[PDB]
């Protein structure tokens, strides 16, 4: 029993830290095979990064200028190239630690594990929601652009995020591993604001199925609901609308329970329309939204890696 | 304000 | 920015973890140098742990009586013997992935990450808090005992927790690493309750300091108080009470924040008075007792492994 | 109710 925050064992990763300078700048870069990855704002200065135009920068670099470290080991740089925002460093000798992987680009309401990372080293590790407004609540100083977030399959990493920058709310923005931002942003220090957020309701809902494989029973009701009038009270609420595939895909937590899926909605309608009168579900007194339908099932399942 | 960003 | 549950890096313990079996009864061991330890109820039988006698039920084993397995890879049992409620194997081959690494033992409040293993794999990674009860509010199924609690200072492990039993209320029971029990709990299938629990008020001031460091200041006053008037609050709504110690330990916090700590407390009894009247802080709606100061700090500046 | 020792 207990349900809590729960990141992936980071090992995999860790292995693949390492620190990248150019100048005075410096962040982590991912290590797989015999290639560097790392957010292209290291070729920039302090006076680079109103707006950088980096394909001159990158053009007045030569391999020379990017020193790679692996723990105490200097890595040699053999190839350098721009992918949109992140660079490409070839160095002369493959990661021994390299892990099986993936680079996948996910959806807003997917989770991840973050290994936030300083000068190379890992720091800490936690769970993430990609936000509908397409950025994350993560917890990010300077200096650790370069981390990356993950999910583990078996024995294969799928990385899904590199981290970029903060916005002026101090949430973070950054790029799938390709490069490419996630959401309308810009790897440039100007005004940018995220759009406005709204509440992932699989989610939530799927957490109140957790809730209850875990003995909190005290929001459930006889009443049920028509996912029209449902979701109805989710536009009211700032609530993402709800599916069919939303409901298929709460299948089988809703077996496990024998909670129908509109049987739920209607707690959740009745939750928004009242709040929970001092009380709590799994130890939150609001509604939580960065639970998985998958994450739920493998953390009350105890699925491992 | 303006983003910041998180190279160090 | 931003401020989360934040678990150290996993990857030194994964290395350390192990499957042991005995019998049908398997579980998780932690493998350093040429000692595995895992809870001595690996030895119990279905039949046997309502009130087991370990002393009987070991002497009536041999080292071939345990199967340890790292990864595909099975260990010769050499020798065994009980430390307290642990087990002591001692293997022919010693870890080649021992980390540096310690055995302490910790106070109520005071956090340390668990990595959550079923069947010597890595299952996930989270953040817990002893409480003043000497429970954990973890996340634990079946085949999770011998999962392991740290903390990590450099590159030194200091392992703190392994994991035995799950209470009625659904909250866990522990062992330091050697053997002895957090609290008043006993490593039988038994009717037993955890003591009365209360808020870590040192780290609810921590996690406020966090929050104004975070650019949440809506909570903060003009008002201060005294520590004699603020314990009297803090009697009538379980808290602990605050020493002068603790106000020292926020010395650091108190000082980059410019807010006093009797400042801070007068903050904290409003809160408790009236509540947060439909507000957040840090994202949570509830006061947040599993942040140590070291925690705070730790997270707000960037400390690395 | 009872305490679960949790091997499997």
């Amino acid at each position: 029993s207990g349900f809590r925050k729960m990141a992936f064992p980071s090992g995999k990763v860790e292995g693949c830290m390492v620190q990248v300078t150019c100048g005075t700048t410096t962040l982590n870069g991912l290590w797989l095979d015999d290639v560097v990855y790392c957010p292209r704002h290291v070729i920039c200065t302090s006076e680079d990064m109103l707006n950088p135009n980096y394909e001159d920068l990158l053009i007045r670099k030569s391999n020379h200028n990017f020193l790679v470290q692996a723990g105490n080991v200097q890595l040699r740089v053999i190839g350098h190239s721009m992918q949109n925002c992140v660079l490409k460093l070839k160095v002369d000798t493959a990661n021994p630690k390299t892990p099986k992987y993936k680079f996948v680009r996910i959806q807003p309401g997917q989770t991840f594990s973050v290994l936030a990372c300083y000068n190379g080293s890992p720091s800490g590790v936690y769970q993430c929601a990609m936000r509908p407004n397409f950025t994350i609540k993560g917890s990010f100083l300077n200096g650790s652009a370069g981390s990356v977030g993950f999910n583990i399959d078996y024995d294969c990493v799928s990385f899904c995020y590199m981290h970029h920058m903060e916005l002026p709310t101090g949430v973070h923005a950054g790029t799938d591993l390709e490069g490419n931002f996630y959401g309308p942003f810009v790897d440039r220090q100007t005004a940018q604001a995220a759009g406005t957020d709204t509440t992932i309701t699989v989610n939530v809902l799927a957490w109140l199925y957790a809730a209850v494989i875990n003995g909190d029973r005290w929001f459930l009701n006889r009443f049920t609901t028509t996912l029209n009038d449902f979701n109805l009270v989710a536009m009211k609420y700032n609530y993402e609308p709800l599916t069919q595939d939303h409901v298929d895909i709460l299948g089988p937590l809703s077996a496990q329970t024998g909670i129908a899926v509109l049987d739920m909605c209607a707690s959740l309608k009745e939750l928004l329309q009242n709040g929970m009168n001092g009380r709590t579900i799994l130890g939150s007194a609001l509604l939580e939204d960065e639970f998985t339908p998958f994450d739920v099932v493998r953390q009350c399942s105890g699925v491992t890696f | 304000p303006h983003t910041v960003l998180q190279a160090v």
